[PDB]
């Protein structure tokens, strides 16, 4: 596309400065164009397009929130206002959806197929599970079981090679482990599957903590962090 | 209140 | 345009919307077509489209002061990284240049000329000056003077109608003052000027707030305190 | 730092 004519390595360069400068779009721009190069991507570069996308579509669901929101107090006492509302919500419905199925193209062609080490497959598959998990949140229609379907599908299998080739520790294990418990406890009516996820992972990784340098002890502990604030809030 | 999914980093 | 099909309630009903789902660039181009439909602007509508091209533009701003801050010091010792910092930054810059000029083309066709009460016209001109004023932020070439001066013009002739038409304490003939003194301290190299208009605006609107309610002088009071914050950075 | 110029409200 439109990033087709600049290098590689200057989609990366100027994703870090679109970065530093809070342009969140344009580094997810830079990281698809970086990513239509065909090449695999290093941890470093996954890490760019992973942030881009996440605070893009990040905006998108907080403002579709804001919406729905709104929308919903408009249907229960309430004055008809017109189809704004609605019409408003579904315009960034469309566009929130369009992040996701860029984000699954991406993976879909080539990323996940070409990743063979377990950083790289398990952080794609989980990235899969995240974008199918976004789009379930905002879906209600005939396909909304197979959207949950699909998170879930792509979260277990990362979730197996996870289990098989990482240590407990690992944070692309553990930020896996706390997504599908999101997952299991926000999309899936699956609350106690959440809770037995998010306990059994704190578990294991605490346990794993004594093998760590100072620097990735610091990593895995800010990840049980967050799977203890879920567990505090989901019990 | 929402669920904490991974954060930035 | 693309707003063209839309009710001009409709429009106005989703910049509202968009403000409060933070969706600024939506809301822009909400009030522009709102704006297109030909008809005057109330209060609260020149409200919508201050905030949001405004939340736009200011976004754009803080971004190109990163890039350019990053570009200066790549020209000092440093190692040459080509020509990809000062891509970015250009590509920033016309993109703020552009959204300048679409303010700037909405108030020049045609809501500068058919505004006749002071309100609205010390409001639009105020308007003028400051996307010229961003302009000559950017501004480096043949025209950086000519720039100024266009934002000079505008201020001066908002200046001068808020002064015969409206009371000291008024809220847009204050931050028409605050922003008039901004240009003459950050842009026009005039600090002096920009501290003597800070201290004789602040002491007139003193002077004045016995007149209001409680209401309007919490606004007055505001905007007070912005002069007094610069009078104190500036001193 | 920089001057404050009028913020939305
Ligand atoms: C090395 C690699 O492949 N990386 C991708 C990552 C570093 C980690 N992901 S993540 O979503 O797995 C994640 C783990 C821990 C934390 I705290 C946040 C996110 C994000 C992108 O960078
Ligand atoms: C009534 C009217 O025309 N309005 C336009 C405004 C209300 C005021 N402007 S402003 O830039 O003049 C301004 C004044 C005080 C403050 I605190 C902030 C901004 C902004 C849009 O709404
Ligand atoms: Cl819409
Ligand atoms: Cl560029
Ligand atoms: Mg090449
Ligand atoms: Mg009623
Ligand atoms: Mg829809
Ligand atoms: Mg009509
Ligand atoms: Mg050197
Ligand atoms: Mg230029």
């Amino acid at each position: 596309g439109a990033m087709g004519s600049m290098e590689r390595a200057s989609l990366i360069q100027k994703a870090k400065l679109a970065e530093q400068a809070e342009r969140y779009e344009d580094m997810a721009a830079f990281m698809k164009g970086a990513v239509e190069k065909g090449e695999e991507l290093s941890c470093e570069e996954r890490n760019l397009l992973s942030v881009a996308y996440k605070n893009v579509v990040g905006g998108q669901r907080a403002a579709w929130r804001v919406l729905s929101s709104i929308e919903q107090k408009s249907n229960e006492g309430s004055e008809e206002k017109g189809p704004e509302v609605r019409e408003y919500r579904e315009k960034v419905e469309t566009e929130l959806q369009g992040v996701c199925d860029t984000v699954l193209g991406l993976l879909d062609s080539h990323l996940i197929k070409e990743a063979g080490d377990a950083e790289s497959r398990v952080f794609y598959l989980k990235m899969k599970g995240d974008y199918y998990r976004y789009l379930a949140e905002v879906a209600t229609g005939d396909d909304k079981k197979r959207i949950i379907d699909s998170a879930r599908s792509a979260y277990q299998e990362a979730m197996d090679i996870s289990k098989k080739e990482m240590p407990p520790t690992n944070p692309i294990r553990l930020g896996l482990a706390l997504n599908f418990s999101v997952f299991h406890y926000e999309i899936a009516n699956s609350p106690e599957e959440a809770i037995s996820l998010a306990k059994t992972t704190f578990d294991e990784a605490m346990a794993d903590l004594h093998t760590l340098s100072e620097d990735s002890y610091k990593d895995s502990t800010l990840i049980m962090q967050l799977l203890r604030d879920n567990l505090t809030l989901w019990t | 209140q929402r669920s904490t999914s991974t954060p930035n980093v």
